RNA sequence: AGCGCCGUGGCGCAGUGGAAGCGCGCAGGGCUCAUAACCCUGAUGUCCUCGGAUCGAAACCGAGCGGCGCUACCA
């Protein structure tokens, strides 16, 4: 049951941007249903429908799609909800694109659970979203914590570890750097060697014959920027001596 | 490669040896139509002129630089 | 292994890659995705077998209908050198390392073709006179035509230095008549002396990067380099100085140890001279990246090659110029114009500071070794590009 | 021979992780006296194949497949 809405509470906050999915244009506008908050529809009025003059009105909602929109009152007496399509920011339309996609992913991770143990879908989100979303910021960068050092999970007790061990079985980045050797030395390539052997024990690899490429699988894109930078370093000390030089661009 | 083609009509594959906008200016006159040149991403730069004067068309590209005359298939449509 | 160096000379447009394919059975490469239609930049390269049957491309004979195979005989590399206007330096300095000859003339087009007669002459300026003069296109000729050709040749070829030259027909395509090439190689080019009495000494004329991609680096191979002996054996275990060397303008010698000596299918501990062997030693692989080994003067430690700036040559120019189907006549030599002098293999083109009608005194950019004689090719720069004008000789 | 891209509806993209994706196209209809323009509906497929995780997969990955850029023929 896709159901369970992905933030804190079901009800949309106020001058909240959001992407909607259309499925029906009565005869003003479309009361449309929201895949990035509960459910409850939401209607757009023509008059905040197309930057464009109105002339055709089924190319630009194409029903039966995610549009990005952005709600301007709600309702949280019994539910209605005004949605405005036109006054988003151009820099902003990418937020909504990110957020939209961040939930979609939310959305995608705790339904394995809810379908392999067949609990209910709404309770297990319940007890996870807790510390999923309002920690300091989305799921995503805390489960990839997870997975790395695992932390995250262990802030508050999920209904068993049988859910969380199908998360992580399902769960179950390179970085370039360029290095030409301008050595005019006799021997130069146990110089190679005896470095390359030193700094892989992430993987380095060759292109030319000067040129040498390294893609190192970093985990923090930090970690692999320094690792990278005392690899160059150990290869200018380990070269600079025998007689040649290298250099790194 | 270097093909060119020309389609009811946008000229797609085009040699980039002369500017483009000198192009449009001997087309515009030598044919008489309203002219375009529309830089879709990485496909055959487009330049369009509207009309059925693909004859024509042989005309202008004999005149700008054309001395092959021999990968030109015009696509009839 | 190579016994005696061998190659092939052509117009543009005449076919010879594929001729020598017929003749050694090794492909022609042809790389760097430019070469394969119009020409080479670097040399190409094919190994024979010479098994001769005396009751071919095998080493046992089952061809000639008589179960009887062929014996030993002769094992001859082949090096083929592009006939073009745009290179020459490389082709001189191949001329310089081959020994036997083979000339292409074309039937139906221009009987005199002016690569082949310009080529012609380069063999005759380096002490090469044992040529075959092949009719490349033999199909494509009526017989009356080819009588015409070859009456043609013989009367264009008469006088010159070249004079005992014997004639084969040849193709691309058929594969036929090859044992008859065989045969007169065997037969009119014998093996120049070359054995244990001269010094050894090295030429190297093609660089080679090995540095197998995607592969660990961990394990890799150094720097191999194809060079040529006219003198001594090689033998594994010895320490060897590319003495042309680094650019620290001035120059100063590369030095380094051999690891392998591949031989014309393996890796041999001695090598007689007379063929293309791949010298791999330690040298760094970027050293042999680029067009960097090509015409340079390798010695065996224990002796001491002189590098030098200010070079003292006899030179000699002939009445015409050549490679041209309008031509003009030679004229005498000028001050300060930069001058191509080949010496042997090199590629550096020498100012000209002094002035003689057969003497000259030549300075070169980069500076380069002399040892004895290392005989010289003269090319001036006159029709928009390196245009041959005569020969020259160190005399120091 | 390696790593990085393309992986078709006649076409270029498009998401690749809810299942048929946009425009260009082409056919028909609407508009108008009529045409162009404008407005609608359509038939196009193995997004190349093999698996894995996967209630769910063309997508996320991986172990082969057809072509592209470099290394540069890498004895
Ligand atoms: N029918 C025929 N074609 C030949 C013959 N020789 C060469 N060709 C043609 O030459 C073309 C390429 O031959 P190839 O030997 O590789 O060229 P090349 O000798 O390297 C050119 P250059 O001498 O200037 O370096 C082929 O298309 C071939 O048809 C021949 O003897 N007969
Ligand atoms: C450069 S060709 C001569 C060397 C021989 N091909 C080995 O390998
Ligand atoms: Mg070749
Ligand atoms: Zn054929």
């Amino acid at each position: 049951t896709s159901h369970c809405r992905f933030y804190e509470n079901k009800y949309p906050e106020i001058d909240d941007i959001v992407m909607v999915n259309v499925q029906q244009i009565a005869e003003m506008g479309a009361y449309v249903k929201l895949l990035e908050y509960d459910n409850i529809e939401g209607m757009i009025l023509l008059s905040e429908l197309s930057r464009r003059r109105i002339r055709s009105i089924q190319k630009l909602i194409r029903v039966g799609k995610n549009d990005v929109a952005v709600v301007l009152r709600v309702d949280k007496e019994k539910g209605y909800i005004d949605l405005s399509k036109r006054r988003v920011s151009s820099e902003d339309i990418i937020k909504c694109e990110e957020k939209y996609q961040k939930s979609k992913t939310v959305h995608s991770i705790l339904r394995y659970c809810a379908e392999k143990f067949q609990i209910p879908l709404e309770e297990l989100y319940k007890t996870i979203a807790w510390p999923l979303s309002r920690k300091f910021g989305h799921a995503y960068e805390a489960f990839k914590l997870s997975i790395i050092d695992e932390t995250v999970w262990e802030g508050i007790e999920p209904p068993s570890k049988d859910v969380l061990d199908e998360l992580k079985n399902y769960i179950s980045v390179k970085i370039r750097a360029d290095v030409e050797v301008s050595c005019f030395s006799y021997e130069g390539i146990d110089a190679i060697k005896d470095a390359l052997k030193s700094a892989e024990d992430v993987k380095v690899k060759l292109v030319a014959a000067p040129l040498y490429v390294l893609t190192t699988q970093a985990l923090d894109k930090q970690k692999g920027i320094e690792q990278l930078e005392s690899a160059i370093e150990k290869i200018t000390e380990v070269i600079t001596k025998y007689g040649g030089v290298c250099n790194i661009t | 490669s270097n093909y060119i083609h020309i389609r009811i009509t946008t000229v797609q594959g085009v040699p980039e040896e002369y500017d483009l906008k000198r192009i449009l200016k001997v087309l515009k006159k030598d044919f008489a139509c309203n002219g375009n040149i529309v830089k879709d991403p990485e496909m055959g730069e487009i330049i369009q002129l509207q009309g059925d004067q693909r004859a024509k068309v042989c005309e202008f590209m004999i005149s700008q630089l054309g001395l092959q005359k021999k990968n030109i298939k015009i696509h009839g449509f | 292994q190579a016994t005696i160096n061998i190659g092939t000379i052509g117009h543009v447009a005449h076919g010879k890659s594929t001729v020598v394919r017929a003749i050694s059975g090794v492909q022609t490469v042809r790389f760097k995705d430019e070469l394969e239609r119009n020409i080479t930049i670097k040399l190409g390269y094919a190994n024979a077998k010479i098994y001769k049957c005396q009751e071919e491309i095998s080493p046992k004979c089952q061809r000639p209908g008589c179960p009887g195979r062929y014996k030993l005989v002769r094992h001859v590399s082949f090096v083929d050198c592009p006939g073009h206007d745009i290179l020459m330096s490389t082709m001189l300095s191949g001329a310089a390392v081959m020994d036997a000859a083979l000339l292409l003339i074309a039937g139906n087009e221009s009987c005199p073709q002016p690569q082949t007669s310009e080529h012609l002459a380069a063999i005759e300026i380096m002490k090469l006179k044992h040529v075959i003069i092949l009719q490349n296109k033999v199909d494509l000729m009526r017989e009356e035509s080819a009588l015409e050709h070859q009456k043609s040749i013989l009367k264009f070829i008469r006088g010159t230095i070249a004079d005992g030259a014997p004639i084969v027909p040849i193709s691309a395509q058929l594969k036929y008549n090859i044992d008859a090439v065989n045969e007169f190689i065997v037969k009119t080019i014998p093996v120049p002396p070359r054995d244990f009495m001269i010094s050894p000494r090295l030429i190297v004329i093609r660089s080679f990067d090995v540095n197998k991609p995607g592969a660990e680096i961990e394990d890799l191979k150094g720097g191999v380099a194809g060079g040529s002996i006219l003198n001594g054996v090689f033998k594994l275990g010895d320490e060897i100085e590319i003495r042309p060397g680094i650019v620290t303008i001035q120059c100063k010698p590369i030095f380094s140890n051999i690891v392998s000596l591949f031989a014309e299918q393996n890796d041999l501990k001695f090598a007689v001279p007379g063929g293309l062997i791949g010298v791999g030693t330690k040298v760094d692989p970027t050293l042999c990246r680029a067009d960097r080994l090509v015409g340079q003067v390798v010695g065996a430690k224990g002796h001491l090659p002189n590098i030098y700036t200010d070079i003292e040559i006899n030179y000699f120019l002939l009445r015409r110029l050549l490679g041209v189907k309008k031509q003009a006549k030679v004229r005498k030599l000028e001050p300060n114009e930069v001058l191509m002098v080949n010496i042997g293999s090199t590629a550096t083109g020498a100012r000209v500071v002094a002035v003689k009608a057969d003497m000259a005194r030549l300075q070169l950019t980069s500076p380069a070794c002399t040892e004895i004689n290392e005989k010289i090719a003269l090319s001036r720069r006159i029709e928009k590009h390196w245009r041959l004008i005569g020969w020259a000789t160190i005399k120091k």
